[PDB]
C-alpha cells in the first residue's frame, strides 16, 4: 500500500475482490442460474464480468496475430480507468466495448462504435 | 470379499455341513478337509480349532496352521506345505477338499520375502513372481479321472479384498486362476443379510453339473429371477406397474 | 508426453471420446494451438475464418451450461443453435482430403451464418450439395479463389452472393 | 350458518343477522332465506353474531345463500376502519385518469369506491 | 494425472452436493409460505363449490394446464404433459391455453396444433387474485372463452405431503349454469345476467384455485426432488472417496518403486 | 372489462389506508407476459 | 505387562498409545537398515513386524494381557496399509467421538460406531 | 466404410453415437432425476437403454454354466436387426425384452413371452 | 534459543519455512547415498523434524520456569495437506493455525481459516480478560460459517440475524 | 492423442493432399514427404504402402521404416537416419 499509493492500492483491492467474489459466484451460477442471486450479487456479477473482459488489451506485436493496433496505457491512467468502471460510472457501457481496449476513454469509444 | 466380513465363516460352515455324509460308511461320501490358517492370530486359530471340536468336527479335518507370530518364510510355505498334506487323499481316490484361509495373506508373505532377498519390487509392489506364487499353489486342485484313481481335492481360497474393490493386483490375479468367485458384498452384510452372498457377483464357471438334480430342478431360473430382483429394485428407486411390483414382491421375499 | 509437449511448438490434441462422439477428424479445438499461428494460415482461409475460433470456443462453455439443464435465454440460444452447425461442418470422410479452394467456401458459408437455417440433421447434405453448386454456377468464383488465394472486396460480395444464393437450395 | 373467506383470509368461514349489499339492493338474511344467488356489489357490509356488529367494506363478489342455510359469501378483500384518506387523494388522480382513456372504465369503478368509502 | 484428475473430480462431486444440499434447504423454507398460501385458497374453493355442488350443475373445448416457468422441480412439468395428452388424445380439436414455460415446451412438441394462448411469468411467485383475474380477463377477450361447450383445467393437485398426482376439473359454461339440474330456487334475479355473470366469476375464482393448488404441488415437489439430489450426490461422494483413496495410494506406490529402481542400480 | 376484471379494479383500488402490510402491497404487484400463438407461430407476448 | 500376567496372575490391561506411531516407527527402521521400501511406503517387514507386537497380548491359562490401543488412521482412510494391518489385531473398537461428548453424554463412547468381535 | 459396406457403416456409425451420448448423460443421470433429462436427450437416452441390453448374446457354449440356451445371429441378419432399432420401429415394446435374447424377430417373441 | 530458556528468560523462535528445511535435508542424504525413503525424502525424515520441534517446551518452576515458544511455517505445495512433508509436521505440531489463499483473495488479511485453525492448547493461552468477552466470538462465527452458504434468497429471521451479525 | 485414435490416418491425410500441389509443375511449391515409421508391426506398414499405391501417392513418398521385429538399436537409430534423408 505505502509502496504504490494508497489511491492504487485502494483502487487494486477494490478489483481484486470484486473478481474474487465472481469466481465463488461462478458455481452457482453454473448450475442454478442467477434466478437466486440477488440484486447485490446481480449488480457483482455485471460488474465483475465487465471487469474482467477490461483486462484485454490489444498488444503491439498482437497487430500480425490480431490486427487491432495495440495500446499502452500510462500507469497513472490504469489506476484511474479501472476507479471508474469499480464506482459504476460505466455501467451503463455495453460488455463488448470493454474486450481489446485501452483505458476508459476507449470504453466510451468503443461505447459509439456499438452505437453506430 | 471385504475385510472381516467373517469370511471365514461361509468357508467354515462348509465344513460343518460335511458330517452328515462324512460319518457315513460310503467312501465315494468323505470329504476330509483340511483348514490351512496362514496369517491368522494364535488366538484366532486356536478359537477356530474349539470351535470345530464342539460341533464334533474335528475328527474328520485335518488343521495345517501357521499363525501371524511365525515368521515370514514358514507362512510363504504354508499353503504349499498344506497342498501336500491334501494330496496324499487325493491320490488316494479318496475325494477330499481344502479351504485356503486367507491367501490374500500369502501374498502379504511373499511380499516380505522377495522383498528382502532383494529381487526388484512389481506392480503394486508386490512380488514379479506372484502370479506363479498364487497359481502354482491353486492349479494342484483337480478331479483325477477314471485312471488315475477319481479322487478330488476340491479348493476354495479366500481372498481378503482391503476396501471392498474387486480390481487391484492381488486380487485380480487369484481371480483369473480360480474357476468361479463366490462374492461376498460389506453392504449386505452390514445390512443384515448373513450369509451376505451377492449374486450380482458370483458366478460358477464351473458348471450346473456340480449340483444334483433334485436341486437343479427346483432351482431353475431362480439365479436369473434374482438378477431380475435386482434389476427391478435398481431402478424403483419411478412409477412402479403390477408387473414390477409382482417381481419386487417375489423379490423381497 | 510432457518432454515432446515442450519441444513441439504446437499441438493437434486428438481426443478419444470425441471419436466416438461423431467427429472424425477427431481433433479437440480446446487443447489444440499453434503457436507459430496464422502467419502460415492461407490469406484466403484467414480471413473467412477469422472469428470461427471464438465462435467454437464459446460454443464450448455454452454447450457445457446448456447440459445441467438451466434455462437458456436467447442469447444463449443464439450460441447453441450456432455452434451445433458448426459441429457438423468439422467433420470429413476419412482418406478424402478436401481441396483448400473449395474449403475456403465452405467456411465463408458457416461463419457468416448462412447455415444456422441448415436443418442439423442435412447440414452434411447440405455440405456435399454446396461443392456441387459451385462447380456449377459459381465456377468463376472457384477459380479466382485458388488464383488470388486471399479474397478482396469484389470476390467477397461476389461470394456472399453466391453463398446466399445456394441458401435457397 | 354463515362462511365468509376471501382469497387471502378466512373471516366467518350460527351467525345471527348478516346484511350485505347486492344487484339488488340490500339482502339481509337471518335464519332460513330464499335460497338465492345473488352478486355482491363493491360494499360495505355488517355481519352480527348475537347483538355485536362488525362491519367490513367488502369488494364486491357472491353472495349465495344455499338451501341448507349456509350463506356463502366470497369477496376479493377487506376490517372497515383499516381501509380508512389518501385514497381521497387517489381519486383527483382517478379523475385525471377518466379523461384519457379501459382507464376510463378503471376510473368509473374508483369514482364508485371512493364514494362508498366517503359514504362510511 | 491420476491423483489431480480424480482429484478435481470429486472437488466438483462435492460442490455439486453443497449446492443440492442448500437448495433443498431454501426449497423447504419456500415450501412453509406456499402452503400456507394453498390453505387459504382452497378454503375459498370450497365456497364456491357449495354452489355448484349444491346447484348439481352437471356439465371446440378448452384445456387450460398450469405449470411454473421454474424447471428441475421433478416429474411436475412431465406428468401433467402426460396427462394433458391423455385428454387430448380424447379431444381432438380442443384449444389448449399453457399458463407456464415447462407445460408450454412440452405440450408444444406433443401437438404443436394445441398453443393458442400461453402465459409466462406466473411461476416465480405464489397465487395472487391479481394474477387469476388478469389472466381470466385475457382468458375470456382472447380465446372468447364462452363459446366453448366445455372448459377443463388441468393441475397438479399436491395429493399428499410427499406426493402430487395431475388433475382435472370442469369449470362450468355459462349455458351450464343456465340449464343446471337444480337451478331451483337459486338465483332470483331475472334482471342481472347472474348466469352470465356468475359463469365469469367462476372463471376466475377457478383458476385461482387451480394456480394456487399447482404452486403448492411445484414448490412440494421442488423440495422432494432436491431432497432425493442430495441423497443421490452423497452416493456419489461415497463412491469418488474410494476411488480417491485407491488412487492417493496407488501414486505413493508407483512413485516410490520409481526411486528404488534408481537406487538399486 | 370482465366480471372479475371488474372486481379487480375495485379491489386494486382498495389497497389504497396506508397502514396496510407488505403482504398487501405484493398481492397487488403482479408480472405476466400473455404470449399470443396460433397454428406453431407466435403473435409477441405482451404484459398484462 | 508380561510379568504381572505370567508372574502374579492377574489380569492386566496395557494400554499403547498411538499404534499408529508404532507402525510409522517401524517404517524409520526398516528404511535405515536399507531394506528395500514396501507398497505405499511402510516396512517391507510390515506384517510380521505387527505380528511380533501383536501377538505377544494373549489370553494364557495365568492370566491375560489386554491391549486397548489407539489407533490415529493416517489421512483419515481405512484403506492404508498401515491402518489395514492394524485392523487385523483389533478384535473390539470403542470409538469415542467429539459429537457425542458435545451432547452432554460422558463417557464420550458413540453408542452406533462402537462394535466387537465378541458380541455373538 | 465401403469395406463392411456402406450401409453396415451406417449402420455401426449410429450405434456408436447413440451409445457415446448415454455415457456422455452418465453423470447427469445418477445426479438428477431420468427425467430432468431435455426431452430429446430423453429419447436418446431411452433409445440406448434398449440398445445396450441388446447388445446381449445368449453364448451358445456356456449354455451350461450360464443356463439359457444358445443363440448365434447371422451377420447379415444383424446389421438388419440393429438398424431397424435405432430407427424405432421396434421401440415400443418393454426394456426388458431387449436383455438376453438373440435376433430381432427373438426379440418380438420375447415381448409375447413378457406380455403373457 | 536455548540460552534463553535456560537462563530463564522467555523466547519465541520462530523457523520459516521448515518446508524448505526438509529439501535441504534431502539434499544432503540423496547425496550422501543414503537409502532413499517415501516421496524421495531422507528415510528418517520424520525423526529430523521431530527433533528440532520438540526443544520447544516451558520448563517447570524446578528448572527455572523459563520457556522456549516455537512456531514452525509450513509450505503447502498447492494445499495438499496430505504430502508428505506437511502431514509429518502436521503429525509433530502441537496446534495448526492454516492461511488459506481463497480467504487471502477474498481481502481477509491475516488469511487465518477460522474453521480448520485449532489450538490445541487454547484455553491455557488468552489473557483472562479477552477469554472472558470472546468465549461468545468463537461460537458466533461458528454459526456465520454454517449458515454462509444460505446466503444464495426467502430466508428465515433467525437465518437473517445470523447473516448480519456474522458478516459483521 | 489416445492410443488407437487412428492417429496414423489424421497425418495420412495430410501426405495424400499434397498431391494437389506434387503433380503440378511449380518446383518450389511441391512438398515431397517421408513418412518414417518406428514400431509398427509389419502388416501395418504394408497396409500403409497399400493405401499409398492406392491413392497412387506412392511417387512422391519415403518410407523409411523399422518394423517393430527389428532390433532395438535399428528402431533407436530409425527416426534419425531418417532425419538425414
Amino acid at each position: 500500500a505505502a509502496v504504490v499509493g494508497q489511491e492504487h492500492y485502494d483502487v487494486a483491492s477494490k478489483v481484486q475482490e470484486t473478481l474474487q467474489t465472481y469466481k465463488s459466484l461462478q458455481d452457482i451460477i453454473a448450475i442454478l442460474g442467477m434466478d437466486e442471486l440477488s440484486e447485490q450479487d446481480k449488480l457483482t456479477v455485471e460488474r465483475a464480468r465487465k471487469i474482467q473482459r477490461f483486462l484485454s488489451q490489444p498488444f503491439a506485436v498482437a497487430e500480425v496475430f490480431t490486427g487491432i493496433p495495440g495500446k499502452l496505457v500510462r500507469l497513472k491512467d490504469t489506476v484511474a480507468s479501472f476507479k471508474a468502471v469499480l464506482e459504476g460510472k460505466y455501467d451503463n457501457i455495453p460488455e463488448h466495448a470493454f474486450y481489446m481496449v485501452g483505458g476508459i476513454e476507449d470504453v466510451v469509444a468503443k461505447a459509439e462504435k456499438l452505437a453506430a | 470379499g471385504d475385510r472381516q466380513t467373517g469370511k471365514t465363516a461361509v468357508a467354515l460352515d462348509t465344513i460343518l455341513n460335511q458330517k452328515r455324509w462324512n460319518n457315513g460308511s460310503d467312501e465315494s461320501k468323505k470329504l476330509y478337509c483340511v483348514y490351512v490358517a496362514v496369517g491368522q492370530k494364535r488366538s484366532t486359530v486356536a478359537q477356530l480349532v474349539q470351535t470345530l471340536e464342539q460341533h464334533d468336527a474335528m475328527k474328520y479335518s485335518i488343521i495345517v496352521a501357521a499363525t501371524a507370530s511365525e515368521a515370514a518364510p514358514l507362512q510363504y510355505l504354508a499353503p504349499f506345505t498344506a497342498a501336500s498334506i491334501g494330496e496324499w487323499f487325493r491320490d488316494n481316490g479318496k475325494h477330499a477338499l481344502i479351504v485356503y484361509d486367507d491367501l490374500s495373506k500369502q501374498a502379504v508373505a511373499y511380499r516380505q520375502l522377495s522383498l528382502l532377498l532383494r529381487r526388484p519390487p512389481g506392480r503394486e509392489a508386490y512380488p514379479g513372481d506372484v502370479f506363479y506364487l498364487h497359481s502354482r499353489l491353486l492349479e494342484r486342485a483337480a478331479k483325477l479321472s477314471e485312471k488315475e484313481g477319481s479322487g478330488s481335492l476340491t479348493a476354495l481360497p479366500v481372498i481378503e479384498t482391503q476396501g471392498g474393490d474387486v480390481s487391484a493386483y492381488i486380487p485380480t490375479n487369484v481371480i483369473s486362476i480360480t474357476d468361479g468367485q463366490i462374492f461376498l458384498e460389506a453392504e449386505l452384510f452390514y445390512k443384515g443379510i448373513r450369509p451376505a452372498i451377492n449374486v450380482g457377483l458370483s458366478v460358477s464357471r464351473v458348471g450346473s453339473a456340480a449340483q444334483v438334480k433334485a436341486l437343479k430342478q427346483v432351482a431353475g431360473s431362480l439365479k436369473l429371477f434374482l438378477a431380475q430382483y435386482r434389476e427391478v429394485a435398481a431402478f424403483a428407486q419411478s412409477d412402479l406397474d403390477a408387473s414390477t411390483k409382482q417381481t419386487l414382491v417375489r423379490g423381497e421375499r | 508426453p510432457t518432454n515432446v509437449i515442450s519441444i513441439t511448438d504446437g499441438q493437434i490434441f486428438l481426443e478419444a471420446e470425441l471419436f466416438y462422439k461423431g467427429i472424425r477428424p477427431a481433433i479437440n479445438v480446446g487443447l489444440s494451438v499453434s503457436r507459430v499461428g496464422s502467419a502460415a494460415q492461407v490469406k484466403a482461409l484467414k480471413q473467412v475464418a477469422g472469428s470461427l475460433k471464438l465462435f467454437l470456443a464459446q460454443y464450448r462453455e455454452v454447450a457445457a451450461f446448456a447440459q445441467f439443464g438451466s434455462d437458456l435465454d436467447a442469447s444463449t440460444k443464439q450460441t447453441l443453435v450456432r455452434g451445433e452447425r458448426l459441429t457438423q461442418l468439422l467433420k470429413q470422410n476419412q482418406y478424402s482430403p478436401l481441396a483448400t479452394e473449395e474449403q475456403v467456401p465452405l467456411i465463408y458459408a458457416g461463419v457468416n451464418g448462412h447455415l444456422d437455417g441448415i436443418e442439423l440433421s442435412r447440414i452434411g447434405e447440405f455440405e456435399s450439395s454446396f461443392l456441387s453448386y459451385l462447380k456449377s454456377n459459381h465456377n468463376e468464383l472457384l477459380t479466382e479463389i485458388r488464383e488470388k488465394g486471399e479474397l478482396s472486396k469484389e470476390l467477397l460480395a461476389s461470394l456472399k452472393s453466391a453463398t446466399e444464393s445456394f441458401v435457397a437450395t | 350458518k354463515l362462511q365468509f373467506a376471501l382469497p387471502h383470509e378466512t373471516l366467518y368461514s350460527e351467525v345471527t343477522q348478516v346484511n350485505l349489499p347486492a344487484k339488488s339492493g340490500r339482502i339481509g338474511v337471518l335464519a332460513n332465506h330464499v335460497p338465492t344467488v345473488e352478486q355482491l356489489l363493491p360494499g360495505v357490509v355488517e355481519v352480527m353474531e348475537g347483538s355485536n356488529s362488525k362491519k367490513f367494506f367488502i369488494s364486491g363478489g357472491f353472495a349465495t345463500v344455499q338451501p341448507d342455510s349456509q350463506l356463502c359469501v366470497t369477496a376479493i378483500e377487506a376490517p372497515l376502519e383499516s381501509f380508512s384518506e389518501n385514497i381521497k387523494n387517489l381519486l383527483a388522480e382517478a379523475k385525471k385518469n377518466v379523461s384519457s382513456s379501459r382507464e376510463a372504465a378503471e376510473a368509473a369503478i374508483q369514482v364508485e369506491v371512493l364514494e362508498n368509502l366517503q359514504s362510511v | 494425472a491420476t491423483l489431480k484428475e480424480v482429484e478435481m473430480r470429486l472437488k466438483s462431486i462435492k460442490n455439486i452436493e453443497k449446492i443440492t444440499k442448500t437448495m433443498k434447504i431454501v426449497a423447504s423454507t419456500r415450501l412453509s409460505k406456499a402452503e400456507k398460501a394453498k390453505i387459504s385458497a382452497k378454503k375459498m374453493d370450497e365456497a364456491e363449490q357449495l354452489f355448484y355442488k349444491n346447484a348439481e350443475t352437471k356439465n371446440k373445448e378448452l384445456i387450460v394446464a398450469i405449470t411454473s416457468d421454474k424447471g428441475l422441480c421433478g416429474s411436475i412439468h412431465s406428468q401433467l404433459a402426460k396427462a394433458v395428452r391423455r385428454h387430448l388424445n380424447d379431444q381432438p380439436n380442443a384449444d389448449i391455453v399453457t399458463i407456464g414455460d415447462k407445460i408450454k415446451m412440452q405440450l408444444l412438441r406433443t401437438h404443436p396444433n394445441n398453443i393458442k394462448l400461453s402465459i409466462n411469468g406466473i411461476g416465480k411467485d405464489a397465487p395472487t387474485f391479481q394474477e387469476s383475474a388478469l389472466i381470466a380477463d385475457k382468458l375470456l377477450s382472447v380465446m372468447k372463452a364462452g363459446t366453448y361447450p366445455k372448459i377443463s383445467i388441468f393441475y397438479n393437485d399436491p395429493v399428499s405431503s410427499l406426493s402430487f398426482e395431475p388433475s382435472e376439473k370442469p369449470i362450468f359454461n355459462a349455458k351450464t349454469i343456465e340449464q343446471s339440474p337444480s337451478f331451483g330456487k337459486f338465483e332470483i334475479d331475472t334482471d342481472a345476467n347472474v348466469p352470465r355473470d356468475l359463469f365469469e366469476y367462476t372463471l376466475a375464482n377457478q383458476m385461482l384455485t387451480a394456480m394456487a393448488q399447482g404452486y403448492a404441488a411445484e414448490i412440494s415437489a421442488r423440495r422432494n426432488a432436491m431432497d432425493n439430489a442430495s441423497k443421490n450426490a452423497g452416493d456419489m461422494i461415497n463412491r469418488y472417496s474410494i476411488l480417491y483413496n485407491r488412487t492417493r495410494q496407488a501414486v505413493i506406490t508407483n512413485e516410490l518403486v520409481d526411486i528404488i529402481t534408481g537406487a538399486s542400480s | 372489462i370482465s366480471y372479475a376484471a371488474y372486481l379487480n379494479v375495485a379491489a386494486q383500488a382498495i389497497r389504497s389506508t396506508e397502514l396496510q402490510t407488505a403482504s398487501v402491497l405484493n398481492r397487488s404487484q403482479t408480472d405476466a407476459f400473455y404470449t399470443q400463438y396460433k397454428n406453431a407461430s407466435e403473435p409477441t407476448p405482451i404484459t398484462k | 505387562a508380561e510379568y504381572f500376567r505370567d508372574e502374579e496372575g492377574q489380569d492386566v490391561l496395557l494400554f499403547i498409545d498411538n499404534i499408529f506411531r508404532f507402525t510409522q516407527a517401524g517404517s524409520e527402521v526398516s528404511a535405515l537398515l536399507g531394506r528395500i521400501p514396501s507398497a505405499v511406503g511402510y516396512q517391507p517387514t510390515l506384517a510380521t513386524d505387527m505380528g511380533l507386537l501383536q501377538e505377544r497380548i494373549t489370553t494364557t491359562k495365568k492370566g491375560s494381557v489386554t491391549s486397548v490401543q489407539a489407533v490415529y488412521v493416517p489421512a483419515d482412510d481405512l484403506t492404508d496399509p498401515a491402518p489395514a494391518t492394524t485392523f487385523a489385531h483389533l478384535d473390539a473398537t470403542t470409538v469415542l467421538s467429539r459429537g457425542i461428548s458435545e451432547l452432554g453424554i460422558y463417557p464420550a463412547v458413540d453408542p452406533l460406531d462402537s462394535k466387537s468381535r465378541l458380541l455373538d
